[PDB]
């Protein structure tokens, strides 16, 4: 029934890194906490070589973050997008503090109409 | 093995505690301060509501009040004057009530023909006398005629006697006789051109003296 | 555990809304209570005031009451000069000039 679909996809590279690319065709609207008045969630890509350090230490980057909160977004081959849910008058700490440590942070300004947009796919 | 983290179950446990603690927080606080000013509000409210409507009915009281307190004072005065009119209008219908029976008295005087006749005949020569003419005309009450007639020649002896400088020939009695109701003795004494005339009825010489007499008795009655 | 922590927040939040709702629900009968107890504070100054109206809100009988003493002392000096003030009234009239 559901069969005789190409579930072996070949796929070429339309875009750069996971620090660089747009993230539309990588993200999912439950990736992200929504309509939340102290809640939200950030992108950070990391370079492979630094995936145990930000796992051991992400949740101390800034106060208030949601403890076990990560989980693994995407990879290619230099870097790990992660998620963290954290306070949003701490993204500001949090974002300084991840580039600190050579993570890159993902600007990522969802809003309810850009996530029930993101549904389409 | 599926929860990425460097903590355990119970110290993510007491992090995720300490921020819904925060929250609930956060809330109570903000919750606080909104019904600490609305009480602020409640009562500034309240007083400025009260305050709209006291002004009013402040005004209108006052206005119906003056206007009492008017008429209040309009009865003061209307009553203190009811009590000066009832005053002197009692003084005058006592004194109204002396001359009254004053000319009572005189009619019966009159009534008394042995007590009357003299002073007829003194208040026929008086009238005589000023007059002073040769004919002289009497009006007297019909019931007095027949006495009158009766006593012409010492009337004429008599004026003769105060009056030598201006003879006397003839006393008419006229046949228009005085009023009953108006006059009860004496007589009216006239010229025969009709000119002149000399009231000398009882009525009308009570009623000269009352000019002088009434504002007298009154004053030393009611000083 | 990344969909349960939030959760937990989640629930918080919600918990944290109905606090501030239910102030707000305060605020709001504070304000009609406001209405409510100016209406009673004003209607009882107004019978209040029209009672001390009434009050001084407070008859020609009572004019000749008030002065039924004097109209008795009238006829009072009028009874005894009477005789004494007629009499001489007589004797002027009738004496001869």
């Amino acid at each position: 029934e559901s069969g005789s679909m190409n579930l072996a996809a070949a796929e070429r590279k339309k875009t750069g890194d996971l620090s660089v690319r747009s993230l539309h065709d990588i993200v999912k609207p439950e990736d992200f906490v929504l309509n939340s008045e102290h809640l939200t969630t950030v992108l950070v890509a990391v370079p492979k070589s630094l995936k145990s350090d930000f796992e051991k230490s992400y949740e101390t980057l800034s106060k208030n973050v949601v403890p076990a909160s990560a989980s693994v977004i995407a990879e290619d081959a230099e870097y790990v997008l992660f998620n963290v849910h954290l306070f949003k008058k701490n993204v500001q700490e949090f974002t300084t503090a991840a580039r600190e440590k050579k993570f890159i942070p993902r600007e990522f300004n969802y809003s309810e109409e850009l996530i029930d947009q993101l549904k389409k796919e | 093995s599926s929860a990425i983290t460097a903590l355990t179950p119970n110290q993510v446990n007491d992090e995720l505690n300490k921020m819904q603690a925060f929250i609930r927080k956060e809330a109570e606080e903000k919750a606080k301060e909104i019904q600490l000013k609305a009480d602020q509000e409640y009562e500034i409210e309240k007083t400025n509501i009260v305050r709209n409507e006291t002004n009013n009915i402040d005004g209108n009281f006052k206005s119906k009040l003056k206007k009492a307190m008017l008429s209040q004072q309009i009865t003061k005065s209307t009553i203190a004057n009811k009590m000066r009119l009832k005053v002197l209008s009692a003084r005058e219908q006592s004194l109204d009530g002396i001359f009254e029976e004053t000319k009572e008295k005189l009619s019966g005087i009159a009534n008394n023909r042995d007590e009357y006749k003299p002073i007829l005949q003194s208040l026929i020569v008086e009238a005589l006398l000023k007059l002073l003419e040769p004919k002289a005309i009497v009006k007297a009450l019909e019931r007095d005629v027949d006495l009158i007639e009766s006593m012409k020649d010492d009337i004429m002896r008599e004026y003769g006697e105060k009056a030598q400088r201006a003879p006397l020939e003839e006393i008419v009695i006229s046949n228009d006789y005085l009023n009953k109701d108006l006059v009860s003795g004496g007589v009216v004494v006239s010229n025969a051109s009709d000119k002149i005339e000399i009231n000398n009825t009882l009525e009308e010489r009570l009623k000269l003296l009352s000019e002088e007499a009434l504002p007298a008795i009154r004053l030393e009655l009611y000083g | 555990s990344q969909k349960n922590g939030i959760a937990t927040l989640l629930q918080a939040e919600k918990e944290a809304h109905e606090i501030v709702s239910k102030a707000r629900k305060y605020r709001q009968d504070k304000l009609k209570q406001a209405k409510t107890d100016a209406a009673k504070e004003i209607d009882s100054y107004k019978i209040q005031k029209d009672k001390e109206l009434k009050e001084f809100e407070q008859l020609e009988k009572k004019a000749e009451a008030g002065v039924q003493g004097e109209l008795a002392e009238i006829k009072k000096i009028a009874e005894k000069k009477k005789d004494d003030v007629v009499k001489i009234l007589i004797e002027t009239v009738i004496k001869p000039s």
